[PDB]
């Protein structure tokens, strides 16, 4: 179980950790995270009581290093950093735990809502979409755009996603152009899959990436991703077996984990609709059509 | 973006522009069979591909062969309508090649798209008018090489016949566009009024008869004339 400390808490935060989140008030003793899973990457991001514009957050794998956060008075953020020091850390956290200025990552024993949402999600891919090679952990905030927004400005900045393009020379073969239009199957399988992602794991630890920052900082780039990358499959009239039975289930902890308020933001209405009743797959997606129909009728 | 009133004399710059109407791409008759079901049975069809400035029409007949044992027939008549333009454009010198293609009907735009993928500066725009191309088969010459056509075939026309000789291309598409708009309210009445005096005959290499500038005149009024009449009737007012 690991520790992310925290210098202070010198500003009013709304703290997240994973789908968790707490509220800490300006100068809080607040001294960090504890008891956080190994195993997953983890997300903490930050809202600031005074700005409800810009959420901003870090993507981390406690395995990769040792990371704390620091209020950076100048920047007016706080900041994720790496202590290379292993013995100035575990003293850090051993006197803040002693102290119990912490909170614990309140993972409910029964509960796999994290495991489910990061099944596919690794930080070597993360750090591949989000580029700043000199830290282990990686940046992402409300207002970062895609490599295929800025097609349509600073490229240090960007989410380098996969660019879908379902009108573009990549998804359509000269002399295929109907039969690849109307059945995207040679676009998923043979360009996406086998070409660039090269399996079904690397694809969907992108599109489960794309979906949490589209929640976590109604990142809309990331919103534009997800709702891609599902619509390729679903448009697909060959798939493998397991990769639909996969699919089903990481949509449907995506739905059950949405907030029911930001439904209206953050599903597209046409993709859903397509995908659950007139896509090649509408009747591959059981479990996620039941938890859609149930939670979102009037998208539907 | 789309074609409309606001922006109609675009239509007449020196800009090299195409509209493309598919609606008589897939044409059928409907039957009984035997058993009392019903069936269609495909005719030979084509796309009415214009350039509104010169009135240079590309008609491609398609012949009843490119049907046969195809599914979805409404469907893959857009396609293969976004297939014969894009082959079009290949065909002609870069120097020929359109700047836009106006597509009559919004099913279009997909279909042609994707077809013009390797023109990425060739503009696809739909129209919001209401444009009478449909009424292409009510001119004798055109219906008549669809219908003879044994295998797939271009034949080039000018549908202004000499006419930029005498009027600008924005007059003489309101005329085609009065014609056509006739003969699609009243095919019997228009076709009356252009051949009632027999004097004033077709040349064998035009499609409408050689009136003057005055006969022309009340030619155009007859027409006005027969589409207000049928819109009285068609709404009782």
């Amino acid at each position: 179980m690991n520790t992310v400390p925290f210098t202070s808490a010198p500003i009013e935060v709304t703290i997240g950790i994973d789908q968790y989140s707490f509220n800490v008030k300006e100068n809080q003793p607040f001294h960090g995270i504890k008891d956080i899973p190994i195993g997953h990457v983890h997300v903490i991001h930050f809202q600031h009581a005074d700005n409800s514009s810009m959420r901003y957050g870090y993507w981390f794998d406690c395995r990769m290093g040792n990371f704390y956060i620091q209020y950076d008075p100048k920047d007016g953020l706080y900041k994720m950093m790496e202590e290379r020091d292993g013995a100035k850390f575990e003293n850090i956290v051993h006197n803040f735990k002693e102290r119990q200025m912490m909170v614990s990552y309140p993972k409910i024993d029964e509960d796999d809502t994290w495991y489910n949402l990061t099944e596919f999600v690794q930080m070597d891919k993360i750090r591949k979409i989000v580029r700043k090679d000199e830290n282990q952990f990686s940046y992402v905030d409300s207002s970062m755009t895609t490599v295929q927004e800025n097609e349509l400005s600073d490229p240090a900045h960007s989410l380098n996603y996969t660019v879908i393009n379902f009108k573009s020379r990549e998804a359509i073969r000269p002399g295929h152009e109907m039969e690849d239009f109307l059945d995207k199957s040679y676009y998923l399988n043979t360009v996406m899959l086998q070409g660039i992602f090269k399996n079904s794991s690397n694809y969907f630890g992108e599109l489960q990436f794309a979906f949490l920052n589209a929640m976590f900082f109604g990142n809309y780039g990331s919103s534009l991703q997800w709702h891609a990358m599902i619509e390729l499959i679903c448009s697909s009239a060959t798939v493998p077996k397991h990769m639909l039975d996969k699919l089903d289930e990481i949509l449907y902890y995506q739905i059950k984990t949405l907030p029911e308020q930001y439904s209206d933001i953050l599903l597209n209405e046409r993709v859903w609709n397509i995908c659950l009743y007139s896509s090649f797959q509408k009747n591959s997606l059981h479990n996620t059509e039941k938890i859609m129909e149930n939670k979102y009728p009037e998208l539907l | 973006g789309a074609m409309n009133s606001s922006n109609y004399a675009e239509l007449f710059n020196n800009d090299i522009k195409l509209f493309v109407d598919d609606t008589n791409v897939y044409r059928v008759t409907v039957h009984k069979t035997f058993e009392g079901n019903v069936a269609t049975k495909a005719i030979n069809g084509c796309i009415f591909t214009l350039n509104p400035k010169t009135g240079h029409l590309f008609l491609k007949i398609i012949h009843t062969s490119v049907w046969a044992g195809q599914k979805r027939l409404s469907q893959l008549a857009k396609w293969k309508t976004a297939e014969e333009v894009s082959a079009l454009v290949r065909s002609l010198p870069k120097e020929e090649q359109p700047k836009q293609i106006i597509v009559t009907r919004k099913a279009m735009l997909d279909p042609l798209e994707v077809h013009m993928l390797d023109f990425p500066n060739i503009a696809i725009r739909p129209t919001e008018l209401r444009l009478p191309f449909s009424a292409a088969m009510s001119i004798d010459k055109l219906s008549d090489v669809v219908m003879k056509a044994t295998e797939p075939q271009m034949v080039l026309f000018n549908i202004y016949d000499d006419w930029l000789d005498r009027i600008s291309s924005y007059t003489a598409f309101s005329r085609l566009t009065l014609l056509l708009r006739a003969l699609k309210t009243n095919e019997e009445s228009a076709k009356m009024i252009l051949l009632s005096d027999p004097t004033i005959t077709i040349k064998s290499y035009h499609l409408w008869p050689s009136f003057t500038d005055e006969q022309w005149i009340t030619i155009e009024s007859q027409m006005r004339d027969l589409i207000l009449t049928e819109y009285g009737r068609k709404y009782n007012v």
